[PDB]
């Protein structure tokens, strides 16, 4: 069998380099040879306990090109008073007796993997719990980064914005600290700083990280240029403004920017990366987002299908 | 000092006995790792002088032998507690609480979005030390706190 | 063609015997020997004016093991004043000429068989209209108790909880009523009693039924202990409470239970099956959940297949 | 009837004696009343042989004595007992629980919607026994319940 | 010196036959003989977590009639001492440094007590807790009953509706115990019939009670006909429609009442008194209503008055 | 002739020590000898178009305590000169030839003070506008002080909590600084630490001012405890709960504290402040907030009244 056979997806934590790199060469070879009658006669659940549309439109569109039935339900609605009714692992009990696999996002943490406590043998992805993991994001994110750059270690990624709050950012970063040589460039204003914990990671990997006031400084040097979201309900729409200036892209900001350099950006933006931004080479963001099609169908089909014949 | 004649502290044939628990702890131990539940006979002392190195508590649990674990399971409220396990009156073997890998079943999540705060879920944490501290990661949270915090009073 | 070809199922007062078997063999084939293209290009109708997820993730499961494609709605939303709206009969003659069968669950009874009276010939499948009927959960439950128990006849069936507005357990026993042999024990609170009209029912069929203050009077007899949610809206919280604790069903009291003993439970649990029970092999209804999905797709197939070749 | 088999034996000289605890009510009169929470000297006999046949529990708190009103808190969950208020090394009085007035904060409110749940108050029953049926009415919401169904916490 | 002066007035319990007679007493000489200017400077707050439109407005102008200014709210849906996070006692911790007097009503049982323990010298009076008191309420139904029979002794006294959630019916009862002679008849739906507490209660008084099914059965026996609204909410739309044709009442009824009865109703009412009643002479809700402000002038007048000159 | 007489109240920073002193004076004034009818036939609107239920009813009664009659409303969800198409210019344009004084809280900043060019001769008070100015709290919060502490002038005050967002403290500070001699000392959380320009604006007065880690730290150098609420909708509900051990404060704390020393808190508070503290001497909250209705009719008679004679 492959070694995701059969598996939970619920932390990047708990992949390994070569996990990554397998489901990586995987999603590759399904963008250029499709297998739309792989998962034929599969059903799963799309269970959105928290809405999420991009996310859910996204692994929906891989269930059924990979073949796979869907059931499930986007949520948010009546659930306000859900707490006297009934438990999630109840839930997770019910459903794994119906279905071949479950993909669930949901506002607690932990949630997917106490799932897995309760789904018997069937596999649950996760697709978000909270503010702890989106494994299937950074998925698409590095595949997007080998892809574009050629490989995924001695690479000079800046990550710029919301570094304290980007859950993704956190994610991304504790994946490529999983490969060679790395050089990181934080970008973010001193309230929403890349948190402590993670650049001890770092420091104890040996690895080199550096904080920069602004772009400029490093743009001749980065190869990867993420961007983030700032939530402004995170700040004070004063302090909000003050700084903004500081961490938004402009077209005119790339003259310098080398050849190979490519812009992403997970999630809705605005703002953070101007429009202009948009006519250039550079810019990958949506070209990412497409990206998730493949690395999500990589995952369903290692973990449904024992041997993988690509 | 588990001397002391006057009155009081008997031996057992077997068991286990608990000494050197620093006092306000035993009530702890008794609750958190629910040693009433048998029917053996139970012994317990709190506030036993140690000579004079403070008051101490005391557990002796008749008939009753422990693992590694469950004696590692105490590091963190009596890290300076010895058990003794004792069979025909004498103590063929003395143990420190070793401080272990993970903790099950006893500690709470201090982090309130964590799904292990609803559900029919026991607690679990990886536990690693630091310069002055020892760091919890939680099973689900997947968050990590000084063990002083998740020791939420 | 077989009986049940091109039949609306509405009430479970409607059914024989006979019907009764035949979809339960059915359900038994099915379940053994899946038929994963047998309702190849047909498209049925999920119509959930009234939310109810596990019961449409479950319908919506059988559809797609079976091949059919799934439109429809779940519907709680900005109805409210929907009422200047059109009527159902139009609702239903529209989507009539689009679909191949109607599956319906709905606010108001009658609703269902209001339906069938404008599908034209679209079959129509109650999920439930209001507190009246749900003839695939009494279904599942058969199912359920003949492939654990053996029979459906000669059964020391206990029903316990709140029977007053259980409207399963009523449909249960309406069931039952038609095989032979079977002894009732109804254990509910005074204020949560079985309807006069049932027992009534039953002993002019001389059927044997029994009122217990409670379960340890007759665990010892029962094969089949038939759990419902007490609705606590449906109380006094006080008064709740004062005897919540009587029927409460713990691990520990199961001891005396005979080994073919099964717990069944329709619905979301609370408190009214404590999670020790979960670990007995007397508990049974997660089982009894999956169930639904053969009872669910034997349905199905019956009524859009003139003949059946299992 | 002083443990004595042997030697080495438990006594005190000043204090209480909580005989005839029923077996596995005695930690939870220790969780509950919060005896524990002294720097005093506490001795405690879990499941010992009980004066003529069976297990009983039993605390000895020295130089700590209790009011006719503590005592009778104890007549919920160790009617039986007896309490003993030694000094100088013997029993100058015998006192034995009888139902008191009020039980507060010990016994939680069966009714979800009474509004002792969600603040810092503390509970308060009031006892009134139905010929062996004793009902508890609850000082807030003033719902009355059988002492059977608000133990149970 | 008056023994109501800055007293709590929380529970009909708490209140003697003397207490009730000096209210009841005040409350006709307030009626008579108007003190407009009574509670002048005094300011009371009309705190009502849980809204009641009628019972508010009572309170306010008896407030005004007597001329004490008034600050208050009304449904504390999210408000920011109920249901955000801050705790009721801290609430009334503030306010009680604000006012000469609280009236509130609450949704939780016990509250208005509770409030009692934090309310320092400043009484609070209880406008409704859950289901436990609405002493006003009672004290506005003695004093009409009283003002229309001239006794509150000897009453043949009727009651109907929901005799076991009508919070209403317990406290009338109660306090009507206190008086000697009195013989009720409890007609109710047998899903509702008068708790056994009260049933008990009564027995160990002495007091002559009976049950019936029908209102037609005592119609001439009664001094007061006591109607509760039946909630429907509370059972099967089915189950209720059954019943209710034994418990509306119209002026057919009347026919043969006693000339001295009157019907009472603590309002609002929905289709248990048709409007035909309304012109009778035994219709008396509405003055019913209209005394709600004698009677709760007279207890604001009790507690922040040390001795009444009228 | 009042120096305040006719005047709007909007912000702090347009205050003097000498109009401060001249408020908490009257203040005291009127503390002991009240002027119930001090503002007869004056209408007073209280236009809370943000609600504040516990700034609302401190106001209105101040207002009644006065005797001035009060027009108004609470939180305008979508009330139609907030929020459906009315400006608050045209609002205050209206309202203005109705009332004598207007007092508003608004959820914009500026809104107090643009209100104060459409309202003609009719003052306007600041009971709020968004993050900005709150001058009422602050006068409550002085005026407190100065009554437990009996000077304005070299205090060891210290404030603990969210410095970075509490606009509640940036007001006390500004206040303070108008006085000789302060020396504060700030105990919080980084991501909440005091804002620079308020430590910039200290350091050009030379007000001797540093930053703490706890409040052990400065127990016994100080005379003031100011605390505020920590928002954790404000922060990562893990991020949270790993700051919040050295920031609440319980009565074991206070072991070491000064006897003239005392805990303020604006109100309302969550598990900052344990109950335990509400018994000791130094608890004085409930007293703060008591004394926010003589800082708040000193305010209006000040602006309604030419004169005092107290
Ligand atoms: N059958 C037995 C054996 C031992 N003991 C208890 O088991 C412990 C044995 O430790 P000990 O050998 O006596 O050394 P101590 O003198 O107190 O020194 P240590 O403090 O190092 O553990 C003592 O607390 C003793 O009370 C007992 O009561 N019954
Ligand atoms: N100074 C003392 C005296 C007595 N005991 C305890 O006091 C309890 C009561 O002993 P006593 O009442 O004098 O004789 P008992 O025969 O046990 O009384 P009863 O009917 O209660 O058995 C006994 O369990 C004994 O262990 C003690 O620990 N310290
Ligand atoms: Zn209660």
């Amino acid at each position: 069998a492959n070694p995701l056979y059969q598996k939970h997806i619920i932390s990047i934590n708990d992949l390994s380099r070569d996990d990554l790199n397998l489901v990586l060469a995987t999603a590759a070879k399904l963008k250029a040879n499709p297998q739309p009658e792989l998962l034929k006669h599969k059903v799963i659940a799309s269970c959105f306990f928290a809405a999420s549309t991009r996310t859910r439109l996204s692994f929906e569109t891989s269930m059924h090109r990979l073949g796979a039935s869907v059931v499930g339900f986007s949520d948010s609605a009546n659930t306000s008073l859900g707490k006297k009714g009934e438990t999630l692992a109840d839930t997770i009990s019910v459903i794994s007796t119906y279905v071949d696999a479950i993909v669930m996002r949901h506002p607690q943490e932990g949630a997917a993997r106490l799932a897995t406590e309760f789904s018997g043998n069937v596999p649950v992805l996760n697709a978000g719990d909270g503010s702890n993991q989106h494994p299937t994001q950074t998925l698409l994110d590095l595949f997007t980064i080998q892809e574009t750059q050629g490989r995924l270690d001695n690479l000079h990624v800046a990550m710029v914005g919301d570094l304290k709050y980007g859950r993704t950012v956190h994610s991304l970063t504790q994946a490529l600290a999983k490969f060679d040589g790395n050089r990181f460039y934080f970008i973010a204003p001193d309230a929403l700083a890349m948190p402590q914990y993670i650049l001890d990671m770092l420091d104890e990997k040996g690895i080199a990280w550096s904080l920069h006031s602004s772009i400029e400084e490093v743009m001749a040097e980065v190869d990867i240029l993420y961007m983030t979201r700032v939530q402004k309900e995170r700040l004070d729409p004063s302090e909000y403004a003050n700084v903004k200036a500081q961490f938004v892209l402009r077209a005119s900001d790339l003259h310098n920017a080398k050849a190979n350099m490519k812009v992403l950006h997970p999630l809705p933006r605005v703002d953070e990366i101007a429009t202009d931004v948009d006519k250039t080479p550079h810019a990958w963001y949506f070209q990412q987002a497409g990206n998730g099609i493949f690395a999500r169908q990589a995952l369903l089909a290692l973990v449904l299908n024992r041997d993988l014949v690509l | 000092m588990t001397h002391d004649n006057k009155l009081q502290v008997e031996a057992i044939k077997r068991g286990t006995v608990i000494d050197h628990i620093p006092a306000q702890i035993g009530f702890k131990l008794l609750s958190l790792f629910k040693l009433t539940e048998t029917d053996q006979r139970i012994t317990i002392g709190l506030n036993l002088p140690s000579g004079e190195m403070g008051r101490k508590d005391l557990i002796k649990i008749e008939n009753t032998f422990l693992s590694e674990d469950q004696v590692d399971q105490l590091a963190l409220y009596a890290p300076q507690a010895t058990v003794n396990r004792i069979d025909n009156y004498e103590v063929v073997g003395k143990s420190r609480p070793s401080l272990p890998e993970r903790i099950d079943n006893v500690l709470v999540c201090p982090n309130s979005n964590c799904i292990s705060h609803a559900e029919p879920v026991s607690s679990s944490f990886a536990v690693r030390k630091r310069a002055n501290d020892i760091a919890l990661k939680c099973k689900y949270c997947e968050k990590e706190f000084s063990h002083n915090v998740v020791l939420a009073n």
